[PDB]
């Protein structure tokens, strides 16, 4: 910038290796040297998928008889399927589809270890006693949602055509749990895990007959003694029946095979892209890489084999080979500039010039813009390494030189 | 009697093999800590990206790029101090010399 | 629900003869960590040739377990009679995070016959039986070891050559020494070796249909069958349960040598599992052909640190308990077996509490009556009742009211009804529900604008 | 490589730079300890080593090889990993990392760079060995 | 609508859930000893 | 612990261990500058014995 | 001592070798500057 404001010279910061290095000093202008730049980046040249391919997960189920009350939800675990959410969803009127620590697009995109779906009846008009931060009932006693997993929470209305799945009476749930202990003094609340049933599943029915109905267990010593109690409290049901699904998903446990269905192209095979940067998924699993045929090593029924720092190094292909799995690896760059001269020389440094006057390989990588020159320097501005030099010819291009 | 001393006993041939394993520990550091989520879901930037929004997707980013940050300024402490130490050294080595 | 065959026919069930004393024996084989003895290997991923740490659910480094015996019943030459058993079904364990099993460790091995101390034979491997579940209590009786409601039973069969896996409802029979009628003892399975298990066909259905005589099996949701092929390794069992059920390890179907546990089923089991029993099994064999089986060793899982050492082939052969002694958390912080000598300092002894102290205000119960009186106020001009030296009860509030919407920020739910504070500020006023949003935080209408506004 | 970090992490100012400049500085450091310590070893005038140099006193172990035989030793006894400095890139694909953890091969996959010291190894044994025939005179 | 504030610390925290106390959670029964404490809300580990 | 749960909880926790990590952190730092600094001292002491 | 925050400090990598080692080695030093130091005020031959 000028000082009247306008702008009269630019650098492109990332045009090459030279403009970096201004860029970095943030000068037109920088001393002579030898300095690191960014890499010279390989890219993917494709990508590489494998997910499980086969059997649907089964919702069915899910539409068959009278849903389970919310303390009585049951658990539909899925593994090795493709999931379709939009399958389901279509088949109810969803009156609220919200996700949790995993965003929307996501959640009906991305493969999982597992997918769990849980549903029960539940009215519509207690929907905020499911948020994360109620402190009513439902939180408390029936049913809560993982706090470490990912996780959406649906609620959605029966259509009056969906015959298969048929109303409860009443819909129900637990307004209080606890322990009374020996003492019969202290009484201790008990509440639902995430996940997982109250303790007092156990005593509260299928349905509760009528609100403020009261329960009891006596408990043996090996449950600690005392007693179990629970009150129930009911909803009048409404036209259509309101339910909730939570799903839960989980991203490692196992191979992530719980995936959308994905149609394969056989360009996106391992075996026809070796040597290659390419970008993979391999159930679930995804980065940058370059696959070889290789030896096998680790456990094969593991799939996926990692090194000492947890990065995929190795993979057992559904096609029956072993591949090593190495980083697609970026090429280094230094640049040599000589400020006088206003002329700069590209070092690839470790690098065999096979991957980049041409190039001339020097004992510390491949070099761009020295010519070699078969001469001797005391005076060394621009050290390469080892014991080498760039010299400017003073422009000419830049010779390298030897230190005598 | 030299000859057969490059051994366990030997206090200055450990300080030799003792600065070789100070410049791989250096490194050990960037190697290491990338495989750290410093609190993030991954250790990975694609899978924050491809798992969460950005409000949230930020968030995570941001606790990687405070971990790396944070151990590239460790680096960069220790090359200073190292070299500092170094260039001592290299003085008390022209004396002897 | 599953159908899982017929009720049994029998009016009685064999006789059952408990003898504690003749199965306390001592032959202690604790985990060896070194050996990697217990360990389940990394779930979702396989490592070569390195040793790092892990975090994960494993048995303590010398932890002895808890030992069971099956053995032979009762006979007379020829024709078995009374089964022999030991105190196991009434010994219910707390299930915790699940556990690991030794099994077969003394095949080969010159052992005893249990029922007969001064007869020796080879020991056999025998697999070990469980039931599972959420509740327990007694029998008609009195005695111990029954379960409620559903309880997953995991019960070996066909003479070791499958596991049957399944969850129902265990309803006991009131014949005579069954669990709902008159002498009854301990529930007991076994096999008769005389008819069920010829070199060819063998009774798949052995245990199960003696398992039948003690109980009814009623609403079953499932029932698997594993195949298990015979041989006398020493393998290893476990059993975890999280969100997605029942997970069943072993070591046979991918490190039958090595002994290192992998999954190999998921049961659809989602009620927790709170406690555990052996059922305890007899072998009705003839006197002539009474064999030793093999103890079996339960032993329990909990969230440790070990270093594992994979191997080229992956498999783990070595490791180091790192909360053991003060020596392994050293080769854990280096991640490696060998470490160079010299003085380290390591994490402290903990001093841990050997009870607690509490003091709080007792006394006058905070006062919500003013609360209940009169017409309450509008949201601008609210009343305040401010609770300090008093015992609250939450409850005792919202009981009165029919709550159509409570939450918390900065504070959980749990917390709210149960810790104590300098003070409890209550804010109470009239205000219409179709409103309910405008008392949102992040709410720019004119509640939260111009008549009350939360800290 | 991720657009969306390389944003995020344009809010913390030039911290690359940063981390740029205070390593070529430390590495300009060393590169002019070298040359300061090794203009101070360099003799002006010396003997040549001839096998026998020492006479009576057995100094073999001293005499090039040219590194001497007591510096082939040091060398070969202690435990180092070989930077690749001509072409460790390609090593470390055509070959694979040597064992767990090999930093060498880290370099191209974590971001960072093992630079070549100043002198080669021959210059360096030169300067010895100039000066170890300087001693007696 | 209720709107309930709690405040943690600027006195002692009197304002408690009703518990039944047991004699063996008294410091004068424990002193010596390593014991969790909870004293008018205020919580840690030590020895009285 | 006894006031948050868990998605609240994390990351108050989280808060004093960047907090303390970053003490410790400093705290080795230091100990290796003034270890450094006691050492080449110590050499001074010797060659002043 | 808690668990959740123990939990949590995993996630920061091998924090505490780091912590063990640096100062192992910062602590080593000392006994090696000493050990030196002392070797060589220690006299050969001195009179009492
Ligand atoms: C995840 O799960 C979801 C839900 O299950 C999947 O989404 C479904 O995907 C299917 C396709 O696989 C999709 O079917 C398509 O429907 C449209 C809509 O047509 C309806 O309305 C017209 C009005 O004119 C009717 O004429 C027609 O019959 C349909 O009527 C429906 O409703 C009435 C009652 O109102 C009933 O009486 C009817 O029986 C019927 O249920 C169709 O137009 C579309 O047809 C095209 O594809 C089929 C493929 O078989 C082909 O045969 C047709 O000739 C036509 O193809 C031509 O046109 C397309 C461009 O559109 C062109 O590309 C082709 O080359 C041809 O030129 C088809 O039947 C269904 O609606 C989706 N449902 C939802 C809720 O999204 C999702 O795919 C799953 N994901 C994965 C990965 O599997
Ligand atoms: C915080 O504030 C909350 C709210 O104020 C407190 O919670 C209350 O705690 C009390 C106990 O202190 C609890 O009372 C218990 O109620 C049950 C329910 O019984 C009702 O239904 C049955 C149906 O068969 C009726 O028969 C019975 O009369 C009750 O009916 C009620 O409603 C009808 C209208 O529908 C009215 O007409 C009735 O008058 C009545 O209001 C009782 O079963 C329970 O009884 C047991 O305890 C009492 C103690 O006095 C004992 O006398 C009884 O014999 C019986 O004890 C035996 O059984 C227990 C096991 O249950 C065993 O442990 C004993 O050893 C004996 O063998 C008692 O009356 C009330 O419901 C709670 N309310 C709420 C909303 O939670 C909370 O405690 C406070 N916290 C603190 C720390 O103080
Ligand atoms: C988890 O597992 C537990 C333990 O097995 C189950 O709890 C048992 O529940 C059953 C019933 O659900 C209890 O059995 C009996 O229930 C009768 C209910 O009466 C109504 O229904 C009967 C049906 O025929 C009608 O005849 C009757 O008129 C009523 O309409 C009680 O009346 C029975 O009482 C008898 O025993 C008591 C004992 O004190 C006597 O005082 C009575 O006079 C009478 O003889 C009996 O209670 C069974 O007892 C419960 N067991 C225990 C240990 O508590 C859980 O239900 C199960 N949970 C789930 C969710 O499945
Ligand atoms: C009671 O007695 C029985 C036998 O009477 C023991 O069973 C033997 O146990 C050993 C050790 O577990 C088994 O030996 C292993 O055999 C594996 C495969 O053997 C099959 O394939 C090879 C291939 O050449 C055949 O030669 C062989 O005959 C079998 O067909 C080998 O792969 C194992 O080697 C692996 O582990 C060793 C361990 O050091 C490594 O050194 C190897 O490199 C390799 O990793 C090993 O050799 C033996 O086969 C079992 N017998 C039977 C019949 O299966 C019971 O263990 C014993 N019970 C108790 C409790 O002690
Ligand atoms: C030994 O144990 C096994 C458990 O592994 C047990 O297996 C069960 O056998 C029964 C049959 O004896 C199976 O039940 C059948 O399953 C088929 C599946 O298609 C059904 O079609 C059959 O229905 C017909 O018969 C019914 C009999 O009441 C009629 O009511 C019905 O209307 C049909 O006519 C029937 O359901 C059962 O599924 C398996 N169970 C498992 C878990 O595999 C076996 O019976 C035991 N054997 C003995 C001798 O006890
Ligand atoms: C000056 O000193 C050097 C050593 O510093 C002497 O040379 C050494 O001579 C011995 C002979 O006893 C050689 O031993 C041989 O070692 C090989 C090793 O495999 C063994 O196979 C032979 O059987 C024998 O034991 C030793 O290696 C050799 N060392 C070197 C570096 O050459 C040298 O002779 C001395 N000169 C004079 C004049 O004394
Ligand atoms: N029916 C039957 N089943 C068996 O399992 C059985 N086992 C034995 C032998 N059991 C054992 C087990 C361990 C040791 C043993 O040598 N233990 C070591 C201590 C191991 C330790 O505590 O570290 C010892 O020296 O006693 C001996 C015999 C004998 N008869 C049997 N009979
Ligand atoms: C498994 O790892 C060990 C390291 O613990 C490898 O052994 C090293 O192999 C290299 C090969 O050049 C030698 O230079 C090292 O000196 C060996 N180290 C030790 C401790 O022996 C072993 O080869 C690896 N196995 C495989 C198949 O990769
Ligand atoms: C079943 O038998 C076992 C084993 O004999 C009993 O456990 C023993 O109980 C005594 C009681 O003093 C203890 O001293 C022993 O140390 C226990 N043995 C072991 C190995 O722990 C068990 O209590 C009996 N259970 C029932 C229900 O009768
Ligand atoms: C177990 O299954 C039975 C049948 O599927 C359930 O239904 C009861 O079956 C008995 C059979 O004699 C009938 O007398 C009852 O009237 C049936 N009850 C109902 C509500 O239909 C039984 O409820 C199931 N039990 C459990 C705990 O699920
Ligand atoms: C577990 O083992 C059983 C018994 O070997 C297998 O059942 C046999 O399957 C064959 C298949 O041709 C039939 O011819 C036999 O008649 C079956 N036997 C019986 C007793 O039914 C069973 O399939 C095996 N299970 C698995 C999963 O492999
Ligand atoms: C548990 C028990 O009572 N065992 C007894 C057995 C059985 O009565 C017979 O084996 C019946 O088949 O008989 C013994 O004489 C024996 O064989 O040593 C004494 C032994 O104590
Ligand atoms: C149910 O199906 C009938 C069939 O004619 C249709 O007329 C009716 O509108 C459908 N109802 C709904 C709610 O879709
Ligand atoms: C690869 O895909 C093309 C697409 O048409 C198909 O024609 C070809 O047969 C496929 N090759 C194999 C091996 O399936
Ligand atoms: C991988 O190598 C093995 C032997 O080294 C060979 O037989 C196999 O066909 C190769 N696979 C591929 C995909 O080239
Ligand atoms: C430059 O050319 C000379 C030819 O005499 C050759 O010996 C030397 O190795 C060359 N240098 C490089 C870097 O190619
Ligand atoms: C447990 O025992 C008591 C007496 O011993 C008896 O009253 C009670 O009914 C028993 N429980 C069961 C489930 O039979
Ligand atoms: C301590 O508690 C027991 C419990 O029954 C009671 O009997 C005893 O009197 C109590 N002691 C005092 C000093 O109150």
């Amino acid at each position: 910038f000028s000082v009247d404001g306008y702008i009269r010279r630019a650098i492109d910061c990332g045009f090459n290796d030279l403009s970096q290095l201004h860029c970095s000093y943030e000068s037109f202008d920088v001393e002579s040297g030898v300095y690191s730049v960014s890499s010279f980046e390989a890219k993917p040249s494709g990508s590489v998928v494998e997910q499980a391919e086969g059997v649907e997960c089964d919702f069915s189920p899910l539409l068959s008889g009278t849903p389970p009350q919310v303390y009585n939800f049951k658990r539909l675990v899925f593994t090795n399927c493709n999931y379709n959410l939009t399958k389901l969803l279509s088949l109810f009127s969803v009156n609220d589809f919200t996700c949790s620590q995993i965003s929307p697009a996501a959640i009906a995109s991305n493969c999982y270890s597992s997918l769990i779906l849980d549903y029960f009846s539940y009215p519509l008009s207690m929907k905020s006693d499911l948020s994360v931060s109620s402190a009513g009932p439902i939180s408390q006693f029936n049913y809560k949602q993982s706090f470490s997993n990912p996780t959406c929470l649906i609620l959605a209305t029966v259509p009056h055509n969906l015959t298969t799945i048929t109303k409860p009476l009443k819909y129900s749930y637990i307004n209080k749990c606890s322990r009374l202990l020996s003492d019969d003094r202290t009484e201790v609340p008990q509440l639902v895990n995430a996940n997982q049933y109250s303790p007092c599943v156990s005593i509260v029915p299928s349905t509760v007959w009528e609100d403020g109905d009261y329960y009891r267990k006596q408990l043996s010593p090996l449950e600690g003694g005392g007693w179990l109690v629970a009150s129930g409290s009911t909803v009048a049901m409404t036209e259509q029946l309101q339910m909730g699904f939570g799903i839960t998903v989980q991203y490692g446990t196992d191979t992530n095979s719980v995936c959308p269905k994905l149609e394969f192209a056989n360009d996106t095979k391992i075996a026809s892209q070796l040597g290659n940067c390419v970008e993979y998924s391999l159930y679930g699993v995804s980065g940058r890489g370059v696959f070889q045929n290789c030896t096998a090593v680790g456990v094969r029924q593991q799939r996926f084999v990692y090194d000492a720092y947890q990065n995929l190094v190795g993979y057992y292909s559904d096609d029956g080979n072993y591949y090593c799995l190495r980083a697609c690896v970026s090429v280094p760059v230094s640049v040599i500039y000589d400020k006088e001269t206003k002329t700069h020389a590209t070092l690839f440094g470790s690098v065999a010039c096979e991957h980049i006057y041409g190039p001339l390989q020097t004992p510390v990588g491949c070099v761009l813009g020295l010519v070699n020159s078969s001469l001797f320097v005391e005076d060394c501005k621009l050290p390469l390494g080892q014991s080498l030099c760039a010299l400017p010819d003073t422009p000419g291009e830049m010779r390298l030189a030897s230190i005598a | 009697a030299m000859q057969t001393g490059f051994t366990t006993t030997n206090e200055a041939f450990q300080k030799v093999q003792d600065a070789v394993n100070n410049n791989a520990q250096a490194l050990s550091k960037l190697a290491s800590e990338l495989s750290n989520t410093f609190g993030a879901i991954s250790a990975s930037i694609g899978d924050i990206i491809q798992r969460l929004d950005p409000p949230e997707q930020d968030a995570q980013i941001d606790r990687l790029i405070n971990g790396r940050l944070t151990t590239l300024n460790a680096f960069v402490a220790q090359q200073l101090v190292r070299s500092e130490s170094a260039a001592l050294s290299a003085q008390l080595a022209k004396d002897k010399v | 629900t599953v159908d899982v065959g017929p009720d049994s026919v029998k009016s009685a069930c064999i006789e059952v003869d408990i003898q504690q004393t003749f199965f306390d024996k001592t032959w202690p084989r604790p985990i060896d960590v070194s050996k990697a003895d217990g360990i389940i290997y990394p779930q979702g991923r396989t490592y070569s040739n390195i040793t790092i740490t892990y975090q994960g659910l494993f048995p303590y480094q010398g932890d002895h377990g808890d030992m069971y015996v099956y053995s032979a019943g009762h006979a007379t030459g020829t024709t078995p009679q009374k089964l022999f058993v030991a105190n196991y079904s009434q010994d219910v364990k707390q299930f915790a995070n699940g556990f690991v099993v030794r099994i077969g460790a003394a095949a080969n091995s010159t052992g005893t016959v249990i029922i007969s101390p001064s007869t020796s034979a080879t020991i056999r491997k025998i697999y070990p039986a469980f039931m599972l579940g959420s509740s327990v209590g007694n029998f008609s009786d009195g005695k111990m070891g029954r379960f409620f409601n559903h309880t997953l039973v995991l019960l070996p069969d066909g003479c070791g050559t499958l596991l049957r896996a399944f969850y129902c409802i265990l309803e006991p029979r009131s014949g005579n020494h069954c669990p709902a009628g008159n002498s009854y003892t301990s529930f007991a399975t076994y096999h008769t070796p005389a008819t069920d298990c010829s070199d060819g066909n063998y009774n798949r259905n052995a245990s199960l249909n003696s398992f039948k005589e003690y109980f009814n099996l009623r609403n079953c949701t499932f029932m698997y069958t594993y195949n298990i092929t015979e041989d006398e390794i020493l393998e290893w069992f476990g059993i975890t349960q999280t969100a997605q059920g029942v997970h069943l390890f072993s070591s046979r179907y991918v490190d039958l040598y090595g002994g290192n546990m992998f999954q190999f089923a998921t049961l659809p089991v989602y009620d927790t599992i709170k406690y555990y029993s052996i059922i305890p099994h007899s072998i009705r064999s003839i006197q002539s052909d009474r064999k030793a089986w093999a103890a079996f060793y339960v032993y329990k899982l909990q969230p440790l640190t070990f270093l594992l050492d994979f191997s080229v082939d992956g498999y783990i052969r070595r490791a180091i308990d790192c909360g053991f002694n003060d020596l392994s958390q050293l080769h854990c912080s280096y991640e490696s077996f060998d470490v160079e000598s010299g003085v380290y300092s390591v994490s402290s002894f903990e001093a841990k509490p050997s009870g607690s102290v509490v003091e709080q205000a007792e006394g006058v119960e905070c006062d919500f009556s003013p609360l209940l009186s009169g017409t309450p106020p509008q949201v601008y001009n609210f009343k305040r009742l401010v609770f300090t030296n008093c015992n609250y009860n939450l409850t005792k509030l919202l009981s009165l009211f029919s709550v159509n919407d409570f939450t918390c920020s900065q504070i959980s739910p749990a917390a709210i009804a149960s810790n104590c504070y300098s003070s409890l500020i209550l804010d109470y006023f009239s205000y219409p529900l179709s409103m309910k949003s405008d008392l949102s935080v992040s709410s720019a209408g004119p509640i939260s604008q111009f008549n009350y506004k939360q800290s | 490589g991720f657009q969306k970090c390389e944003q995020l992490l344009r809010e913390y100012g030039q911290f690359c730079s940063k981390i740029n400049q205070a390593l070529h500085g430390a590495n300009l450091r060393q590169d002019d300890s070298v040359r300061n310590l090794f203009a101070s070893v360099k003799s002006s005038q010396s003997s040549p080593i001839i096998p026998g140099f020492g006479g009576d006193f057995n100094l073999t172990l001293l005499e090039p090889v040219a590194r001497s035989a007591i510096e082939d030793l040091l060398f070969d006894k202690v435990t180092i990993a070989d930077p690749g400095y001509m072409q460790g890139y390609d090593d470390c694909m055509q070959q694979g990392p040597a064992s767990a953890r090999d930093l060498i091969c880290a370099q191209y996959v974590a971001g960072y760079k093992v630079l070549p010291p100043l002198m080669d190894v021959n210059m360096e044994a030169a300067y010895t060995s100039s000066l170890l025939g300087s001693i007696a005179g």
